[PDB]
């Protein structure tokens, strides 16, 4: 019975690792959001499904690369929002708790502020304790955001003058003057002795899975 | 240690020695254990 | 000695103030002169160098560096002393 | 020929262990899995 | 010493500001209901003791078993 | 002089070390302050109530 | 993979002799031949004939052992290889 | 009448002794080995205990020489 | 005769004397830069010199930035890890330059933390647009007091790249030049590893 | 010390070798973690330590000693 | 009762900086390797060296 | 090599691997004592 189930979402887990191993240029925002949300929409993942038939149950780990498959959010509406808590609201179901890593390189997904908050915003509404981790990594992610501001900025006026001015320099070595959780002292972003940047910057697929595969390997030596 | 392995294998184990020493015939054993009253404290030059 | 007019020498007044071309110069010739003539210095050769008006910090900093270049310099005269010897 | 093996301990020795150190890598949800899901009646929310 | 409110004697082995015990204001004994596991009620609790016994057991180190791994596989708490 | 410069070496750590005492602090407060506005939000939405 | 993965362990409660000989000889070759050889040789050195009296003295035994020592101590194999092999993990982190 | 010897320590080790220090022995085999490099490869490039037609490569092999082997001295004394 | 003879022959002999210690106030900081600002003149074939910045006129990544006096910035104010002395960027690598402090408990920050490293290289990506896949960033701190030979080879040698002929052409006193360290100074290099539990009791 | 001066003189007064990163950092003294009257607390955070006037915050489960004053 | 939060507690939320106040102690955060001396004898010895 | 461990049998000589034997015992305790047996012997004779 619920066989079938754990089956179809064979099929769904395959074609969401199809999609996400493209991780190219050929796949835009707008592509990607709306390629998104026809797989939602074909397996019927809204919390409106049952426990059983429930699609959700047997996506191994799909689920969280499948999650921040949705962060980036095109501009067309405010619709996009909903796709991330309609996947959230399910793990929320089925008891899956979701990992730091998971949620740090969501963040790490973000391209503007906003976008921040309304993910963190998304995993209030989705009932999520709050720890310090999640608290963390939002800070991370605005002064990242900030960070690649500045590097922009600066990259830019190097570009129209071609020697860096001394702005850029300092910029370089101390990074934003007056950061929250900064580099200088590495002391404070730490949370149960761990340091906890990765959302500090961008992340390719091919990191996430540099990781993972690192694991795997890790696994079928030692 | 990345390799030494090899020797995990043929490797022992240490003893159980707290419960062995527990778990010896002892001769004060009761079928149903009562713990002793309170033994009298001194309270004192003028009390004894 | 140190005299009124006496001044701390910079590289390039160092480079102007003594400023002279010969050719033939044995480094280790020369060395050993100059050496040998502070050799022969006793310690009261050392008293009046400091220049006479400073700042007074200053004059400690080049109290310091003349107390430091008198050490070493008799630190390798017992040196060459013993080698000679 | 065969022979008892001293079996190389575990890190965790029980899957109880298991879950709860697992669990420290995650966020607990607020609301445990069978009261999330809104009920078939409905609840007017007042004040305690 | 006869007088009361002196009675606490002279304990050197105290924590406290003063080794004279009844000049201390911080901490007022009671002498009907302390006691029992000290022995006498001017003595410091088991707690605060500064000062051990050779068969006695001294004070026990906080936590606030996973880190005894290495050692012997029974060996309890 | 010798003393002097390695007592002033251990005054100029000690210092160092209670400014960087004073950030831990900061961030201890700031953390308990999160902590807080955990709780405080949860009362006052029930106080809106 | 059509499925989500797990990872089992299987530990065996039981070596046979194939088993645990094919453990061993994987470690003899996981140790520097020429120490293997070395070694040998020392044993049946201080060994000798096996006979009660033959057995070397401890005087004789820490001077044969010397001996072997000082002799393979000087091969780059000892001291620029063998020597870091036991380093915990954490400190091949920090040097590499 | 009896004199015990152990080990102290603090939850740190569970060793009672260990060897001698590979990695002090290790290390300064590693510099005597260096040291009887460089002093090979002056040797060789003033061929193209060591005694020389060249005063200063004498001074300078010899230095070296000597230093390795009070580095050797060491580990022997270990 | 000999300082006449000193002065002909020896143009930097004042860059020397402060590299072997004998400027006991402010010392040996300032004549490493005029020693790698010269340096840098000699290697390229235009160079601007704008306040404490100095760059090519190339189009490819030549620069030499003096930051800040480690020295004072250390014990003055903000605690912190990092704090440089020189940058100097050749192209796809890029080198912190620092002069190890006179505090044997102050060196244990000075040299930059992983993060600290992780963040110039993509600020550096970012700004110069040199690619992320190759940057090699890297430190080399020496003796705080004075120079040894074997800091000024890795200075010659890695930083600026100079092949064995172009650097005896270019400086030609390094031969002579024989000082090393001090038994008192050797370990100015090894440094205290400290656990991240253990961070409120030392820096 | 005399007599084993003598005994170890060479002729050429040699340079001290190169050690390790170092070997001579002084112990420090081994106690129990787990049954103490207190922690053997590290030399190597000297930087933490307070005076006996104003005492750092150290050896919180162990009552603190008063000083006695008048 | 007053105090019944649906945010799980400090343990959860890890507010607290620091630790224990020694660092790393081979009992109570690190693992303990080797033997325990429950009498004081190691604990008060005197160096020979 | 087989030729290599039978060398390692020979014993030591001082032109091959430039090192004294070790004999224990007498190392142990007269180790420290050579200095003063050897002036008591009125220093070594160094002949050709």
């Amino acid at each position: 019975n619920a066989y079938a189930a754990m089956e179809l979402a064979a099929e769904a887990r395959r074609e969401i690792h199809e999609l996400w191993l493209s991780a190219e240029t050929a796949l835009e925002r707008e592509k990607r959001v709306q390629q998104v949300a026809a797989l939602i929409e074909k397996y019927k993942l809204d919390p409106s499904t049952p426990r059983e038939a429930d699609v959700s149950r047997g996506l191994g780990d799909a689920f969280d690369r499948l999650l921040l498959l949705c962060l980036p959010l095109g501009k067309t509406d405010a619709k996009g929002t909903d796709n991330l808590e309609r996947l959230m609201h399910l793990a929320g179901r089925n008891g899956r708790e979701l990992s730091v890593r998971t949620i740090q390189h969501l963040f790490a997904r973000t391209d503007s502020f906003a976008e921040a908050l309304a993910v963190f915003y998304t995993m209030r509404r989705c009932h999520v304790a709050m720890n310090m981790e999640a608290y963390y990594s939002m800070l991370y992610s605005l002064q990242r955001l900030e960070e690649e501001g500045w590097g922009q900025h600066f990259r830019n006026e190097y570009e129209e003058n071609g020697a860096p001015s001394e702005q850029a320099m300092d910029f370089i070595v101390k990074g934003i003057s007056n950061a929250l959780l900064p580099e200088n002292k590495p002391w404070l972003g730490r949370v149960m002795f761990q340091d906890r940047n990765v959302p500090d910057r961008r992340y390719d697929t091919r990191d996430f899975d540099e990781l993972d595969t690192a694991w795997t390997q890790r696994y079928k030596s030692g | 240690s990345i390799y030494a392995h090899a020797l995990s294998q043929f490797a022992v184990c240490r003893q159980p020695w707290n419960e062995y020493i527990g778990l010896l015939t002892k001769q004060d054993s009761t079928p149903y254990h009562t713990e002793p009253q309170e033994k009298p404290a001194y309270r004192g030059r003028k009390q004894g | 000695h140190a005299t009124y007019g006496a001044v701390p020498l910079t590289h390039s007044q160092v480079t102007s103030v003594y400023a002279t071309d010969g050719g033939k110069v044995d480094e280790l010739g020369l060395l050993e002169l100059v050496e040998e003539r502070i050799f022969s210095w006793k310690l009261n050769k050392w008293e009046m160098r400091i220049p006479p008006n400073l700042p007074n910090d200053q004059k400690e900093l080049i109290r310091q560096e003349q107390e430091n270049l008198k050490q070493i310099l008799s630190e390798w005269r017992k040196c060459f002393g013993a080698l000679n010897a | 020929t065969s022979d008892e093996s001293h079996i190389t301990p575990y890190t965790l020795g029980s899957v109880a262990a298991g879950v709860q150190r697992l669990g420290e890598h995650r966020l607990r949800y607020t609301l445990s899995p069978w009261d999330i899901t809104p009920p078939e009646d409905s609840v007017v929310l007042k004040h305690t | 010493a006869n007088h009361p409110n002196r009675q606490s004697g002279i304990q050197f082995l105290t924590h406290y500001n003063t080794h004279q015990r009844f000049r201390v204001n911080k901490d007022y004994i009671d002498y009907m209901h302390w006691g029992k596991e000290q022995g006498q009620a001017r003595l410091p609790h088991r707690h605060q003791r500064v000062a051990f016994d050779f068969n006695d057991q001294l004070h026990p180190t906080r936590i606030g078993y996973a880190w005894f791994a290495s050692q012997d596989p029974t060996f309890g708490h | 002089e010798k003393k002097r410069i390695e007592a002033r070496q251990m005054m100029d750590g000690r210092q160092a070390l209670k400014k960087k005492h004073l950030d831990l602090l900061r961030e201890f407060h700031e953390r308990q302050f999160f902590f807080w506005y955990e709780r405080a939000s949860e009362r006052l939405q029930n106080m809106n109530l | 993979l059509r499925y989500p993965p797990i990872y089992f362990i299987v530990k065996r409660c039981t070596l046979y002799f194939s088993e645990w000989a094919y453990a061993v000889k994987h470690q003899l070759l996981l140790q520097s031949p020429f120490a293997l050889r070395a070694a040998f040789g020392l044993l049946q050195e201080v060994r000798g004939d096996g006979a009660a009296e033959n057995v070397m003295p401890l005087a004789e035994t820490l001077g044969t052992e010397f001996k072997y020592f000082t002799r393979l101590m000087r091969r780059p194999d000892f001291y620029r290889v063998g020597v870091h092999t036991d380093k915990s993990v954490e400190k091949w982190e920090e040097i590499k | 009448k009896l004199s015990v010897l152990e080990a102290a320590q603090s939850g740190l080790t569970d060793y009672f002794c260990g060897g001698l220090n590979f990695e002090i022995v290790g290390f300064e085999l590693h510099m005597a080995a260096m040291l009887r490099e460089r002093a090979a490869a002056i040797l060789e490039r003033s061929g193209a205990c060591a005694m020389l037609l060249e005063k200063a490569d004498e001074r300078e092999v010899n230095k070296l020489l000597r230093d390795a082997s009070r580095y050797e001295d060491r580990v022997d004394d270990a | 005769e000999l300082v006449a003879h000193i002065v002909r022959n020896y143009s930097q002999i004042d860059i020397i004397y402060d590299f072997l210690g004998f400027n006991y106030s402010e010392g040996y900081r300032s004549s490493l830069r005029r020693y790698m600002e010269y340096l840098q003149c000699k290697t390229a074939e235009n160079v601007r010199a704008s306040g404490r910045l100095v760059t090519g006129d190339k189009g490819e990544h030549n620069i030499l930035f003096d930051y800040c006096v480690s020295r004072e910035s250390l014990v003055s104010g903000d605690s912190c890890q990092g704090i440089i002395d020189f940058l100097y960027i050749n192209g796809n690598d890029v080198t912190l330059i620092i002069i190890a402090s006179d505090n044997p408990w102050l060196r244990n920050r000075q040299l930059p933390h992983r993060r600290q490293m992780e963040g110039i290289a993509r600020r550096v990506c970012f700004v110069l647009g040199i690619p992320p896949s190759e940057v090699r960033i890297r430190n080399l701190l020496l003796p705080p007091t004075y120079l040894d030979k074997g800091s000024i080879v890795r200075l010659n040698d890695i930083v600026f790249r100079l092949s064995n002929e172009q650097s005896n052409l270019l400086i030609p006193w390094l031969t002579n030049y024989n000082k090393e360290l001090d038994p008192k100074d050797v370990d100015y290099t090894a440094l205290a590893k400290t656990t991240n539990e253990e961070e409120w009791l030392t820096l | 010390q005399r007599n084993e001066a003598v005994s170890s003189h060479e002729a050429v007064p040699q340079t001290p070798l190169v050690d390790l990163p170092g070997v001579e950092r002084r112990r420090d003294l081994p106690a129990d973690p787990i049954t103490r009257l207190f922690f053997q607390h590290k030399g190597d955070h000297a930087l933490y330590y307070g005076t006996y006037d104003k005492p750092s915050v150290q050896d919180d489960d162990r009552v603190q000693i008063e000083k006695r004053v008048p | 009762l007053m105090a019944h939060s649906d945010t799980k507690g400090i343990p959860y939320f890890k507010v607290d900086n620091r630790g224990h106040s020694n660092g790393r102690v081979p009992g109570v955060n690190a693992p303990f390797f080797g033997e325990f001396d429950q009498k004081m004898m190691q604990a008060m010895s005197r160096p020979l060296n | 090599d087989d030729s290599d461990i039978l060398r390692l049998r020979a014993p030591l000589t001082y032109d091959m691997d430039s090192t004294a034997a070790l004999h224990v015992p007498t190392h142990c305790g007269k180790a420290s004592r050579l200095a003063g047996m050897l002036q008591d012997a009125g220093g070594v004779q160094v002949l050709d």
